[PDB]
């Protein structure tokens, strides 16, 4: 599983306390889609990071 | 582009060797040197540097003020340049 | 905040330069609800400080 | 050849230590280890985190 | 010497953590957690904390088990990553002050220095604040009778530095702020 | 200084910004024509800054 | 088709124009801009190299500045 | 939903490669699916699942299987000639977390109302493995068997069973489970 | 030789200190590993009202004023409003102080 984490008070308001946990893929899985992850409901809150150039920018 | 065909299909290994060759700290050259580690440095940007040398390029390959490419992470000099 | 887009020249590959501020002229295709011939070049608009997408047109 | 959905359950503990840790996120890289129970594949639980000490490394 | 304290939830979320990992015993005694904090303002300042395997007897009180190397390698691990707070006192989660306290708290009188005890609860029903601030003097009494460590209430504070207000704020979500108006007076008027 | 907590400071590289008031020091120094220090974190003031 | 449209990647939003220095054998060049900023990379598709005529202004990034290509002017 | 009750795998029978092109939950709900089209047959809906790797008699993929009770249980549900008889012996077979569930599913559905406590006990003893996705099917069923019924030591039971995990999905398969049986119960 | 029987004690805690000066000692090569740029030292002594005032104003070579106390080691020829100073990435402290020329 190997979860990583990072936070980041410092650019982050004191209103929400944003952070998120990050995976790494496998470099083998780039021949067949990408996430085969069930169960879709929850990437609608998963869109929240959603920042124009770290997220779908990296 | 049909020269940009065999370079394109040129460009599969060329992902696989962009994590190597990316450093460059603007290619600063240096001044003096105080001791055989410490190495009194100048970038570009007017901001004086002091790095070690890296275990890839030898102290007797350090010429003064020589333009030689550097890390822009670690800082250290990986290769040397002949200009 | 986002940044102030000035184009110059328009491009045909649909990658538009745009002068930027300083250390800036950032050749790049602006957001896909926006055509590209409406925007005029030597005129200002409004740009995003990233993702480098125009808004609208600028007085 | 399996992937499945995995939720990342948070605790105040390790919260408040990655706040203590960012009350400790000073400019320099800092150092950290999540623990806790893998239950299934699908599920993961943290409940102990504790900081590092610094080094020149980061 | 000291007029305040200043408590951290952080610590009593440790005690939340005291009471998570005993692992079902049937033991539940006061664990002892050894309090860490800043005795260098003339207000003490609890920033964190952690606790050690402690074990009394059920019949003898004045048996009581610590530890000096599990304080100096948690302290001295928790120095090398923050020297910036140092040992301070103690505190059991018990209701109830022990005899066998003042010897328990003597260990910490000697090596650590002038040291404080905090008594808070095991079940958190009292509506009153669950931390009290005990100094460990001793006090020269007007009857005669000989000068013993007694625990004078000294008055404390929880607050939160400010990462831990937004966790704790965003863990919530059911209680309201400040609001003054109708609501938040007239329910302390209410209760 | 426009409130008599919260002022406007002027840094040696040039953007302005304004600051608070720390709980241990008072106005004494903090009125104008004090070159001061301050902090990345919360922009507060440790001391002050003497000029020479 | 899939292989000329997947170095779009680098031409897209992260792009930047900067001014070429020099040519480099070691297929390398060494690049500059407003602050003078020189990274080598080794060479990518769409670039002339002979007819490109050195110390004019070239294509670059906000990443590790890998040439995508060059736009005469 | 098109092709219910007309029994056309007609339309599936157009390619493989875009059926099993990938190992995931995807093959179950696409045999799950299948069991939605046929639906009312005796012989030809086992005949036709057993038609579909009868070589060496080990799926690579569980989900045919799987989805094999799944599906099966969408076929025969409120039958009177029901195969539950066969599918004990067929949930006795031990496999991980597809007879389990599946099966659970399946004969669950298939034993929907009957309020046997015998399915009732190893369902019972499908649930204490203490896994979300086989004990959320065994919830799942249990709802359905129990309708009506009203079992002192079941509600009890689930809502017992409910707190003492940090599973969730045992927790919504329960939640529907202790939901499904309350009917008529307003009083 | 009773009351001298009490030294041991002492030297074992002296010995078990020079045992323990090698972990916060050797911190020392790891934090002061390299002086990463140049920046000029301004000396400038401050006033508390311990709390005593001791300060330096420093300078970067990219023109940035920070702020400091006078920390490091123990320095004699230190001081000096001079250049060629030990630095940190974001600490902006003072570790090794050299002459230029
Ligand atoms: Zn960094």
């Amino acid at each position: 599983r190997a979860v990583a984490v990072v936070v980041d008070p410092i650019q982050s308001v004191k209103g929400k306390v944003v952070i998120d946990a990050f995976r790494l893929i496998n470099a083998n899985m780039m021949v067949l889609g990408h996430e085969p992850r069930q169960t879709t409901s929850n990437l609608g809150h998963l869109n929240k990071p959603s920042i124009q150039a770290l997220i779908h920018g990296l | 582009a049909p020269p940009a065909l065999w370079d394109l299909a040129a460009d599969k290994q060329t992902l696989q060797s962009e994590q190597p060759l990316q450093v460059a700290r603007c290619t600063k050259i240096i001044n003096a040197d105080s001791e055989d580690p410490k190495y009194i440095i100048n970038v570009k940007q007017f901001a004086k540097f002091v790095v070690d040398l890296s275990d890839q390029v030898a102290p007797t390959d350090i010429e003064e003020g020589m333009r030689v490419g550097v890390d822009r992470n670690k800082y250290q000099i990986h290769i040397p340049l002949p200009p | 905040g986002s940044y102030v887009g000035e184009v110059v020249r328009a491009m045909d590959k649909k990658k538009v330069l745009v002068k930027v501020h300083p250390e800036g002229k950032f050749v790049v295709d602006v957001d896909k609800n926006i055509d590209i011939n409406d925007v005029t070049p030597n005129c200002r608009v409004a740009l995003r400080n990233d993702s480098y997408t125009l808004h609208k047109i600028l007085p | 050849a399996v992937d499945t959905a995995e939720q990342v359950y948070i605790s105040s503990l390790a919260l408040l230590k990655m706040l203590k840790h960012g009350r400790a996120g000073v400019p320099m890289e800092v150092m950290g280890l999540m623990l806790g129970e893998f239950v299934d594949d699908y599920t993961v639980r943290v409940i102990d985190v504790f900081a590092m000490p610094q080094s020149g490394t980061g | 010497a000291v007029q305040k304290v200043v408590v951290h939830p952080l610590v009593l979320l440790s005690v939340v953590d005291h009471f998570n990992r005993i692992g079902k015993v049937g033991n539940q005694k006061r664990v002892v957690g050894v309090l860490l904090g800043s005795w260098q303002k003339k207000v003490l300042d609890v920033s964190n904390s952690f606790a050690v395997p402690f074990d009394e007897d059920d019949k003898d009180d004045s048996v009581w088990f610590l530890d000096h190397d599990y304080l100096e390698n948690m302290y001295g691990m928790f120095k090398k990553v923050n020297a910036r707070e140092r040992i301070v006192g103690w505190y059991h989660t018990g209701p109830k002050l022990h005899k066998n306290d003042i010897a328990i708290n003597e260990l910490m009188k000697r090596y650590c220095p002038n040291s404080v005890l905090v008594i808070i609860d095991v079940k958190p029903k009292d509506l009153g604040l669950p931390t009290e601030a005990y100094i460990s003097v001793e006090e020269v009494h007007d009857d005669g009778t000989p000068t013993s460590k007694t625990f004078e209430h000294v008055t404390s504070e929880i607050g939160a530095e400010e990462a831990e207000e937004v966790g704790v704020e965003h863990l919530l979500r059911d209680i309201k702020d400040t609001t003054v108006g109708t609501l938040s007076q007239r329910i302390t008027n209410q209760v | 200084q426009l409130t008599e907590e919260k002022f406007i400071v002027k840094a040696t590289n040039g953007p302005r910004y304004v600051v608070g008031c720390r709980r241990q020091l008072d106005k004494s120094k903090l009125k104008p024509g004090t070159r001061v220090a301050l902090d990345m974190t919360t922009l507060t003031i440790m001391r002050y800054l003497p000029r020479e | 088709e899939e292989e000329r449209s997947k170095v779009d990647d680098l031409r897209g939003t992260p792009m930047s124009v900067g001014t070429l220095e020099e040519i480099i054998d070691d297929n390398h060049a060494i690049v500059s801009t407003s602050v003078g900023s020189e990274h080598y990379v080794s060479i990518l598709s769409f670039v002339d190299k002979d007819l490109l005529e050195p110390g004019c202004s070239v294509l670059l990034n906000h990443k590790v500045h890998a040439v995508i290509g060059v736009l005469m002017d | 939903f098109m092709h219910c009750g007309t029994t056309s795998d007609q339309f599936l029978r157009d390619n493989l490669e875009w059926l099993a092109r990938a190992t995931n939950w995807a093959k179950f709900t696409a045999t799950a699916s299948l069991g939605v089209i046929h639906k009312g047959h005796e012989k030809e809906a086992l005949q036709l699942m057993a038609t579909y790797l009868p070589k060496d008699t080990s799926p690579g993929s569980a989900y045919q299987e799987g989805g094999g009770l799944y599906a099966l249980g969408l076929i025969h549900a409120n039958h009177g000639g029901d195969i539950i008889d066969y599918l004990l012996n067929q949930l006795k077979n031990a496999s991980n977390d597809i007879v389990r569930h599946g099966g659970s599913l399946g004969l669950g559905l298939a034993a929907m109302g009957t309020a046997r406590q015998d399915v009732y006990d190893l369902l019972k003893t499908n649930l204490y493995q203490d896994d979300a996705v086989t004990g959320e099917a065994a919830g799942l069923a249990l709802g359905l068997v129990m309708l009506g019924s009203k079992n002192a030591q079941a509600i009890e039971d689930m809502v017992g069973y409910a707190q003492e995990t940090q599973h969730e999905k045992i927790l919504r398969g329960l939640a529907v489970g202790i939901a499904l049986v309350m009917y008529g119960r307003m009083e | 030789k009773i009351m001298k029987s009490e030294v041991l004690r002492v030297t074992h805690e002296l010995q078990a200190m020079k045992d323990k000066i090698k972990e916060n000692s050797e911190k020392i090569k790891v934090n002061k590993t390299l002086p990463y740029l140049v920046s000029n030292v301004i000396e400038l002594l401050d006033v508390d009202p311990q709390r005593k005032g001791k300060c330096a104003v420093i300078k970067t070579s990219t023109r940035q004023t920070y702020f400091l106390p006078v920390i490091g080691l123990v320095d004699a020829e230190k001081l000096k409003p001079g250049d060629l100073v030990g630095v940190n990435k974001d600490s902006y402290l003072i570790l090794e102080t050299l002459p230029t020329e």
